[PDB]
């Protein structure tokens, strides 16, 4: 009747990318759904507060980059920032 | 002649067993009745989805486990092995819950 | 009329850029959402999911099971320092705890 | 039926098992009343917020999402029940 | 820019008719009013968003106050809010 | 003929409504929300300032300085719970020494 | 310059906290703790500043760096 | 000569410092420490004066809270003198 949206299949595809021969139960899928939503809410909320401090009114990529710098601690910061920059560059070149 | 472990070994066997498993440790019905009893203090005639009570129980068990880990650290700090009510009160007071 | 290809295909991402953009627009995070922000955000989410899933898969391999279960996710999260710091407060349902006994408890 | 004095439902061996999970080896005898008090206080704190959220939406059912949100407010996020 | 200095001063005169307030304390009270306002508005936002609604009526503010404020402060503040809204609406 | 005058409040209802609109807290802001919010803010400020005025007269001064606010905040259970994580500039601490440290 | 946190200063800080007798290894430990905390505040302050394309770390950036970690600071707002 | 038994001067200092509120770290050493730490992230940073004031207030309040919790730990173990193990335990329990 009423559709429900979740990141189940995308998590599955990423899992196949990293480990070609491993399945994952339903409850682990529930945890990964909730985790992806949690991280997304943290990052977007932080970017919103940041873009509101500077009296701007638009979440450009720069805000997401700074929010990822703030939230993710340590090596994850550098790796995630590199991934973001690579994705944006490959997106814009086409 | 009878088999009777020294006090201390059965505790370690239980510690290994309960750190290797994941099932819930509080019986379901007593906890459900406790939850309903507390809820009736605020607004009467409330109904609880079963998943909601399960989530509440998971949160309570995780909280108590964390509390006992920190309390055990406090007790070992005082060069003891027993945990005592002052240990729990100190752990909570440092955590900022009181 | 052209053969439309999904933005996730353009950006080389698995995560759905359309869905992330839709969430940003409907979540009232800001008035106007840039076109690069959903792409960047989807890339970061994909990287974090890949990290956790790789570690969990390794931990599941170590104890000879071939399917990831919440105990494995707990073991993967708590055994990596940086992931532990990011997810310090979060309580995993059906998660258990790390096998760990204080030394002074064990007999001398 | 009016439900009273169910706090005794948290049996002593239950608290024993809980501590055994946490790495505790020797438990005092007065731990039991103190732990029951702590658990009662924590449950009151969670259920107050859960009931508040529920009353706001004009419902008489405390869904799992209300409890997940009430926990999310107190800094203990719960993964796995969000749906 | 804009702050709540004069309003805090008026309230202070209303409760303690013969007391003054220094500059730094006024700065602290400005920050405190902004802080509580941000907490309450944020809770109203989250709450109106959970119910898939879109409008922060008085009800959402009432529930957000019930959530953030602890103990008898909640009851007193809720009484104040309801009385103020009623007086505004009927007049 | 101001909304604050209508509601018998002291805080500005108009500025609070403007803030709710400008902060992106929701798409639409109801009419009674700013009034309720201003009333709540007024009551909380009145509570803090009444306690601080009492604590100021309790040490023989007629002006409030941040030490007084720290005393009033930390000496009341509910307000202390509300502001549990907040550091007040120029505050010091509540005078409190553990009983064991005291001689005899 | 971390040796700038003079031993009498740490003694005074302890005196404020209700401490009565202080060990001797405490001073190096406190310097280490202070170094860690100052790093974790200044990192966020500098990140906020780098974002707005400024070379001056204003006061609001430090207030926000604290406000993220849960230690709200009043009096400089701003 | 006239000389207090150890412990009483500590109590007089305790009351004196819990009565007043001025800063307990000399300003210039702290300012140079702040600049040294920030020198590794951005090279040409100029701090507003009030920013350094706020940084110092936050650091003092954090350390005072830390020593309060450490003192509770120390009294717990039937001692009166704090030790690095006390501070390490306090930080471990607090969540760091």
């Amino acid at each position: 009747r009423s559709r429900k949206e979740s990141y189940s299949i995308y998590v599955y595809k990423v899992l196949k990318q990293v480990h070609p021969d491993t399945g994952i139960s339903s409850k682990a899928m529930g945890i990964m759904n909730s985790f992806v939503n949690d991280i997304f809410e943290r990052i977007a909320g932080e970017a919103s507060r940041l873009a509101h401090y500077n009296k701007r009114s638009t979440i450009t990529s720069r805000e997401i980059q700074t929010a990822v710098r703030l939230l993710l601690p340590g090596e994850l910061a550098k790796h995630a920032v590199s991934e973001g920059t690579k994705a944006v560059t490959k997106y814009t070149s086409a | 002649k009878p088999h009777r472990y020294r006090p201390g070994t059965v505790a370690l066997r239980e510690i290994r067993r309960y750190q290797k498993s994941t099932e819930l440790l509080i019986r379901k019905l007593p906890f459900q009745r406790l939850v309903r009893e507390i809820a009736q203090d605020f607004k009467t005639d409330l109904r609880f989805q079963s998943s909601a009570v399960m989530a509440l129980q998971e949160a309570c068990e995780a909280y108590l486990v964390g509390l006992f880990e920190d309390t055990n650290l406090c007790a070992i700090h005082a060069k003891r092995v027993t945990i005592m009510p002052k240990d729990i009160q100190l752990a909570r007071r440092i955590r900022g819950e009181r | 009329r052209a053969k439309a290809k999904t933005r996730s295909s353009r950006a080389g991402l698995q995560f759905p850029v359309g869905r992330v953009h839709r969430l940003l627009r409907k979540g009232n995070y800001s008035e106007r959402v840039g076109a690069g922000a959903p792409v960047y955000l989807a890339a970061v989410l994909e990287y974090l999911t890949a990290e956790i899933l790789e570690l969990a898969g390794n931990a599941a391999r170590d104890n000879k099971k071939t399917r990831i279960i919440p105990r494995h996710l707990q073991l993967a999260i708590r055994n990596d320092e940086e992931l532990n710091k990011l997810l310090g407060r979060v309580t995993i349902a059906q998660g258990g705890v790390l096998p760990n006994i204080q030394a002074v408890l064990l007999p001398k | 039926k009016v439900l009273r004095d169910n706090i005794q439902g948290i049996t002593k061996p239950a608290i024993r098992r809980l501590a055994r999970r946490g790495g505790v080896k020797r438990i005092s005898g007065l731990i039991y009343e103190e732990t029951r008090g702590v658990l009662k206080v924590f449950l009151e704190n969670v259920i107050r917020d859960a009931v508040t959220y529920t009353e706001h939406a004009k419902r008489k059912t405390v869904t799992a999402m209300d409890v997940v949100y009430a926990l999310k407010r107190q800094g203990r996020t719960l993964y796995g029940f969000g749906g």
